[PDB]
Parts: structure tokens; sequence; C-alpha cells
RNA sequence: GCUCGUAGGUGGUUUGUCGCGUUGUUCGUGAAAUCUCACGGCUUAACUGUGAGCGUGCGGGCGAUACGGGCAGACUAGAGU
RNA sequence: UGGAGAGUUUGAUCCUGGCUCAGGACGAACGCUGGCGGCGUGCUUAACACAUGCAAGUCGAACGGAAAGGUCUCUUCGGAGAUACUCGAGUGGCGAACGGGUGAGUAACACGUGGGUGAUCUGCCCUGCACUUCGGGAUAAGCCUGGGAAACUGGGUCUAAUACCGGAUAGGACCACGGGAUGCAUGUCUUGUGGUGGAAAGCGCUUUAGCGGUGUGGGAUGAGCCCGCGGCCUAUCAGCUUGUUGGUGGGGUGACGGCCUACCAAGGCGACGACGGGUAGCCGGCCUGAGAGGGUGUCCGGCCACACUGGGACUGAGAUACGGCCCAGACUCCUACGGGAGGCAGCAGUGGGGAAUAUUGCACAAUGGGCGCAAGCCUGAUGCAGCGACGCCGCGUG
């Protein structure tokens, strides 16, 4: 090359992504959504269901109590906000 | 320095004030300058230490709140009375000295304080 | 930088090498980056073993082989062929 | 030990990056009051001379280029906002 | 001691959807030694080298809805009136 | 591919149900006995304190100078001469952040595992695009003095540099405006326009002896940061938090971020156990068990944390910076009393504790690492040797 090499194309990396429910949005452009997964007992075997919590960044603070919400994890955007609002989906009856 | 007043132990003995009890040098003697004997009891100790509290001890004085004459007319006068806790042979029971100390101590001939003591004045 | 040493693992009278590439600020009998090869000396002439492709990738990449490592490089030919020295093979 | 001449070389080593790093603040905070009194004129030629200063701080390896990049944003910026 | 009931666990029949649990394949990863099969070398073994298992898992793509589950419905047997 | 029971309650019986035993294992100790070899292992307690020797130096192919070597050199007949290989010391460059040690602290994104870095840095290595162009000032060393018991230090000259500073030109520095592609929202990758700017160094050569440096594209390598899952006991620990949670504007970082700051809201964590107390390095691994499981983290390997105790900054690509620096505390030592020096949880060894665990040995012969163009130098890493039946295996005492 009789000049600078532009780059090498590489896969861009996936990031996860889950759904939950709003459980607070007092939080002046941040929301509060409860995620609960199900993991199996290492012991027992039986499966059992366990709930989170996490804070997602709304740049435009529009959700209510319920208004499910799938939720793609970023960089630290706060001190302990790792996720950002993607889309609403089944808003709160 | 007299009977009843009270003194900061000035070496690591683990005692912290004294009270004196009696000026030793004759009987009915009234004052305890730098360079005098003390008999004394331990009024506070560290906790846990070699001296208890109550222990009935003998001490120099090293240094005075009142000033004090010298014989080519100059003074020297500290900000509190300290005392050093020895041994029958005047030497210190202690290991170390902490802060200044008189010029008289050596005409009373106490070596072994003047030389562990950080200074002397 | 990065290196292809060679990294013993017999007992203490069979002094085995194997030749791998392994980062210099590591110990001699560490975690190497990928292994390359082997060299036994403890045969007639000697055991020698490489790989010849991951070594000239490496060597392409900027690995920089030891004394004894080149020798084997230059016996197997494998940097003859990196280098583009005529003789491909000299064992 | 061999180490004298090392911390004779970081002693020489803090003087300069020290009065390096203090004359580039002084330009800092020269054309920060410049910024605040907002004569708009000769704080154009300030920010140059700060940008100046700051790559030829970073191209001697005082600093790094990513700090230069940002204090230079930062001094453009402050320029353009009044 | 008995009862009620919060969270929780668990749940009737049937239809459709998703495919999260479930399961299959594929890819990446799951360092080496050490554990095992098979060999090779120290007179043998201990010791050591090589090939394959181990690494029970995880991430990604591609198949299934038989059961649990999410959603949308329906029925009366459960239950209540 | 792998599952043993026995004794013991009663006048005699069957259950329930304890207690004990037969087996294996260890970084082991004790008692007695005791030949050798192959391979391994050996302060588990006091992260108690240390006498002593060695553990990080190298480059004259960067530079000024010549203390020594042989030296041609004047010749003293024991003194001269840097100009010469060579080189004490000195400037400069790199290394020194690796290697080696301990498991104290740590219940923590410390560790194992799998993701993200459109939030990143990256010397020496490879390699694409170009340069390698001009001036200046002092100083080390040396010399003359001065202070101090020393540790150390001042004044006056004096000589360089691949040391320092100031320059011309150079886009992955910035700003504003745009084009072209992308989605995962802040964005991401590449050109253009106008305004800004940013470095280099010379040295050697038995004449193809060779080295270099930077301006940047792209790899390789190392690392910084975030997330999910898993690996102790205790509720006779039930309410925890205020830079705490979020937002805004600045500051700071290589980089996102209350990391810091000014203002606004009242929020954030908790019965799925926060907060609190006890204990503890984590894992691959090791032992036992048919297995599930129960115990454990020692050789070795990966990481983490620490370097007398506690705290902090700088150099540098990169610092818990063991054999670097500053301060506070304790201890030890020298002193002329004014002041100074020191840290074996490196190798070897000493004191003390314990039932108890080893030489103040050899060599860079091989491997790895660092310095040159090298030849070469260092390496208590390493390769071995020495002591112990300490463990496995094997052979004899016919
Ligand atoms: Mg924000
Ligand atoms: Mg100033
Ligand atoms: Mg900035
Ligand atoms: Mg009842
Ligand atoms: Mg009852
Ligand atoms: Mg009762
Ligand atoms: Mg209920
Ligand atoms: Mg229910
Ligand atoms: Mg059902
Ligand atoms: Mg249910
Ligand atoms: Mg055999
Ligand atoms: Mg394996
Ligand atoms: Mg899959
Ligand atoms: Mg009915
Ligand atoms: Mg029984
Ligand atoms: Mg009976
Ligand atoms: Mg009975
Ligand atoms: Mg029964
Ligand atoms: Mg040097
Ligand atoms: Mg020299
Ligand atoms: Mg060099
Ligand atoms: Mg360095
Ligand atoms: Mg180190
Ligand atoms: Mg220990
Ligand atoms: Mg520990
Ligand atoms: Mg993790
Ligand atoms: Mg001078
Ligand atoms: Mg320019
Ligand atoms: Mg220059
Ligand atoms: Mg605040
Ligand atoms: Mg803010
Ligand atoms: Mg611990
Ligand atoms: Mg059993
Ligand atoms: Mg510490
Ligand atoms: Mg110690
Ligand atoms: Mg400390
Ligand atoms: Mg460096
Ligand atoms: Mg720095
Ligand atoms: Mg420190
Ligand atoms: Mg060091
Ligand atoms: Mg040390
Ligand atoms: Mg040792
Ligand atoms: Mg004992
Ligand atoms: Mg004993
Ligand atoms: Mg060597
Ligand atoms: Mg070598
Ligand atoms: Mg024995």
């Amino acid at each position: 090359g009789p000049k600078h090499t532009p780059r090498t194309p590489k896969p861009r990396g996936r990031r996860k992504t889950r759904i939950g429910y709003v459980v607070s949005d007092k939080m002046q452009k941040t929301i509060v959504v409860e995620l609960e997964d199900r993991m199996r007992h290492p012991l027992y075997g039986k499966i059992i269901r366990t709930t989170k919590k996490v804070k997602a960044h709304d740049e435009d603070s529009v959700a209510g109590i319920g208004d499910r919400v799938s939720l793609m994890e970023t960089r630290p955007l706060s001190a302990t906000k790792r996720w950002r609002l993607v889309e609403i989906l089944e808003k709160a009856k | 320095i007299q009977q009843e007043s009270r003194l900061k132990v000035a070496d690591n003995t683990g005692a912290k004030e004294i009270l004196c009890i009696r000026v030793l040098g004759g009987s009915s003697r009234r004052y305890a300058g730098i360079g005098d004997v003390i008999v004394a009891t331990v009024k506070d100790a560290i906790p846990g230490g070699n001296v208890k509290r109550g222990d009935v001890v003998k001490a120099v004085v090293v240094r005075t709140v009142k000033e004090r004459r010298r014989p080519d007319g100059s003074y020297i006068k500290f900000d509190e009375n300290a005392a050093v806790i020895i041994k029958p042979d005047n030497d210190p029971r202690g290991t170390r000295i902490f802060g200044p100390v008189g010029r008289e101590l050596r005409e009373k001939r106490f070596m072994k304080i003047i030389s562990l003591a950080p200074e002397v004045l | 930088a990065v290196k292809i040493k060679l990294t013993r693992l017999g007992k203490i009278r069979n002094p085995q090498y194997r030749v791998a590439v392994a980062d210099a600020r590591t110990r001699r009998d560490g975690r190497a980056i990928e292994v390359i090869g082997r060299y036994h000396p403890k045969e007639e002439p000697s055991l020698i073993e490489i790989n010849s492709e991951r070594a000239q990738y490496w060597l392409s990449v900027g690995a920089q082989p030891t004394e004894p490592v080149l020798k084997l490089l230059k016996i197997t030919g494998d940097w003859q062929k990196f280098k583009g020295l005529p003789g491909a093979q000299g064992r | 030990k061999s180490q004298q001449k090392r911390n004779r070389t970081n002693e020489r080593a803090r003087l300069r990056n020290k009065a390096v790093k203090s004359s580039l603040r002084t330009a800092v905070r020269a054309f920060r009051e410049a910024a605040h009194a907002g004569d708009k004129a000769k704080a154009a030629e300030l920010l140059a001379s700060t940008n100046r200063k700051l790559d030829k701080a970073a191209s001697k390896g005082v600093i790094h280029k990513n700090q230069a990049a940002n204090k230079k944003s930062a001094l453009a910026q402050a320029l353009n906002k009044l």
C-alpha cells in the first residue's frame, strides 16, 4: 500500500437483551426495571425463579408502573447505570 | 514542686502522671527543683504496661515551670513539670527520655539520663 | 516483544525442551502463547519437531526466537523459507 | 546500589516537567481570564498560543496526546460559546 | 392448641402463537501438568514424552413444540354465587 | 466396571437409637529398628528479630576525559607522553515495573467462567507511507578553595554529547461545515473544504565492517475498565445510605463513571438477608468415598494481595516500585550531642517459639531475561550437589 491502510473488517460484538417491567421511574431521566430469571438448583435440581433490579437510562422519561421494556446493556453511563432504553412494548394496562 | 504536686513522666516506663509524696534531701524539705529526687505514686499509666497504677516509685525532676537561676546570672524555665522514674542506682527505669532536660542533672550526677535525653539546656 | 523460546518440562536427567512462542516478560517454564514444536536433546543426533507454518506466521508478525530456536529453525529450513534463502532444508 | 544516578536524573526530570507544566497552567489561566473578560479579540490569538504550547508539550512527551486533545477541545469550545 | 391470611410454592379441560425453560446439531471457548485408554524411553517400576478422552459449563447460529412457561382466547367439571 | 459388616440396652426377643472398631490418606511428629539406588518432598507455629556473604547491571560502534594493563613514544634509570587499543570515575541510553519470596490482609468483580471496550492505552518486536533540515546556552567530570566527626555539602573556573532549549516543513491534535457507508443510543470507519499546529541524531567501519531517530497506517504482544453466573458460618446482626441515587454544567482520566466540583429532584439498598459479627487467599488441583457427595488449597501451574507499621508523590510505555524516594511511629547502631545510617515475607545462615523440617556448596555446562555492531558481562532465576526412611518404586540380606 503506497498510502495508509484503512483497517481490516471485524465482527462487532453482540450485547445482551432482557425484558422487564418498570418498577420505579421518579429518577429524573432514569427508570428502575425489575428483571426475573430462572436457574436450576445446584443440588436439589428444582427450578426456581429469582427477581433482580437494574437501572435503565431514559433520555425522555416516559414510563409508568408496569410498562414492559426490552433493555440492551451499554457502557457505564453513570455510577449505577449500565442499561439504556430500547423501545416500549406491551404498555401498562 | 512540693507534696501533692503532679508531674508528667518523661520516659517510656508506661506511667503518665505521678503525684509527689515526699521531697527527699532532708527532714521538712519544702521544694524540689531540677536535679532533686522525689518519692511519688503512679496516678495513671498505659493499660497493660510495665508500671501499674498505685505503685510507689522514686523519680528525679527534670523540668519545672518555675524559673531557676544559674551561677552566671541566666535563668531557664519550661512549660511543664516533668520527672523521670529511676532505679536505686540513679539509673532511669525506662529506656529513653522525651523532651529536653535541664543542665543541673550534670552537677547532680545523672549522666545516664543526660546521655539518653534528646536535648540538654 | 514476542519470542520463540524452549520450554523444559522433563525430569532431572531428561532435559526435554518444547519449541513454544511466549512473551519475553515470562518465566521459562510458563504459560506460553502457543507451542509450535519440541526438541529432545537425548536421542542419538537429536529429536527436532517444527510445525513450520505457525512459526512462519509468528516470524512474519514479529516473533523473535532465541539462539537455540534459531538454530533449530535453520536446521528445519523454515527460517530460510521465511527469509527467502535458497536452501529450504538442511537436516 | 548504583541508583544514585537514577535519583539525580529523576529529580532533573521533576524540575523540567514541573516547570513546563506550570508554564502551561499559567497560559491556560491567562486564556481563561481572557475568556471571562470576553474581549473576543486577543482571545482568538491566545487560543492559538495555548494550542501551540500544549501540543508542543505533548510532542515533548511531558503529557499525553489524549490530554492535549481534551484541553485543546475545551479551550476551543470555551472560545466558541461566547 | 385452632383458625385466618401476606410473600412464596403449586395448580382443571381445550385452541392458537412465541420458543424462555427443554432438547439436537454446528462453531468458538473451556491453558498446561495432573485423572483414564492406548503406546514410547529410563535394565523394570516410580519418573517422563505422544495420540485421544477430561474439562459435567458458557457464548453464537441453525432445527421442535411432546411437557412446564409467557400472551391471546374458549368450556364447566374445580371453586364461588 | 461398581455398594460387606462386627460389638454394645434385656431373664430371653424384635425394633428405634446412640458409642466403639475393622480401611485409606498426610509438607507429619513420637517409640524401636535401620543397606542401597531411581524420583520427589522438607518452618504447617512467631508477616517474630536479625550477625554475615552473594542476589542488577550493561554500552568506548553516543560523549567529554585517562586512574590501571600491556604498550612505539622522551627517558627517569623509576620518572615523562591521550594522540593510540583499552578504560577508573563522570554525562548520556536501556534495563531496573521482569525474574525471586510470603499468604498477612482480603467475603472483594480478589478468583474460575463467558461476554462488552462505538469507553481504551500500549516501549522493545514486525511492517506500509516520509523525513533525517537550522541556531543557542550551561553543566557533569577535572582543576582552586570553603564548611562538616562523619553522613554530606558551598563558592569560582572549566568540557562535550544520541543531554537541554529555541527554529523552518510534516493531516489521524483540535474547531466549523460537508460528502460516502454503516446501528447498538450516545455513535462507528474514510476523504474534502476553511482556521489552527505539532519531531528526529548523529556515531563507526580490515571499506557491501553497521548502527541508528522520528512524523504516522496496520499487525503482534501486555494491560486498564464494566457485566451475568459460582464457590463459608451467624438474625441471640431487621432497617441501611447523603457524594449516598439520579440529572444538569464544568473539572479530572489513557478511558466510561459522584472520580471531583457548583446547582436541582428525593431518591438508592433490604427478608432472594443489605447493614453488622466470626472466619478465610481464589482456582487448576490433592485426599476419601462405587457415585453423589464430605474434607483441603501444601509440590507445581494461573491470578491476586503484601514487603518493619501507617501514609504519599515522582521518573517511566508500564510502579504493592522487597534489594528506589518523602514523612509519622517503634526498634537497632555511630556521634565530637549539632547530627546520621538501616530493614532477609530473595539465596545461604543466626537468635527465639514449637513435637518438628536442611549447606553461610559449585557453575553459568544447557534454558530464559537484560546491555552491543559485537566479541563479551551479570543472573542464589536456573542446572546440580550436600542433610533427613520424610513419601513412592525397585533389589538384596542367598
Ligand atoms: Mg450523563
Ligand atoms: Mg506563577
Ligand atoms: Mg475533556
Ligand atoms: Mg391440633
Ligand atoms: Mg403440645
Ligand atoms: Mg405446648
Ligand atoms: Mg398469595
Ligand atoms: Mg397461586
Ligand atoms: Mg394446567
Ligand atoms: Mg402459576
Ligand atoms: Mg519402558
Ligand atoms: Mg486439558
Ligand atoms: Mg447454542
Ligand atoms: Mg359446584
Ligand atoms: Mg447397633
Ligand atoms: Mg423384661
Ligand atoms: Mg431395661
Ligand atoms: Mg424398625
Ligand atoms: Mg548506567
Ligand atoms: Mg569506561
Ligand atoms: Mg540501545
Ligand atoms: Mg526503565
Ligand atoms: Mg519486581
Ligand atoms: Mg509460613
Ligand atoms: Mg491470606
Ligand atoms: Mg467474572
Ligand atoms: Mg561548576
Ligand atoms: Mg508546523
Ligand atoms: Mg532535535
Ligand atoms: Mg454534591
Ligand atoms: Mg455531573
Ligand atoms: Mg488470611
Ligand atoms: Mg455411602
Ligand atoms: Mg502493608
Ligand atoms: Mg522482619
Ligand atoms: Mg508500609
Ligand atoms: Mg523506560
Ligand atoms: Mg509519567
Ligand atoms: Mg510505599
Ligand atoms: Mg526496585
Ligand atoms: Mg530485602
Ligand atoms: Mg531463605
Ligand atoms: Mg517444642
Ligand atoms: Mg523450644
Ligand atoms: Mg547463563
Ligand atoms: Mg543462556
Ligand atoms: Mg523416624
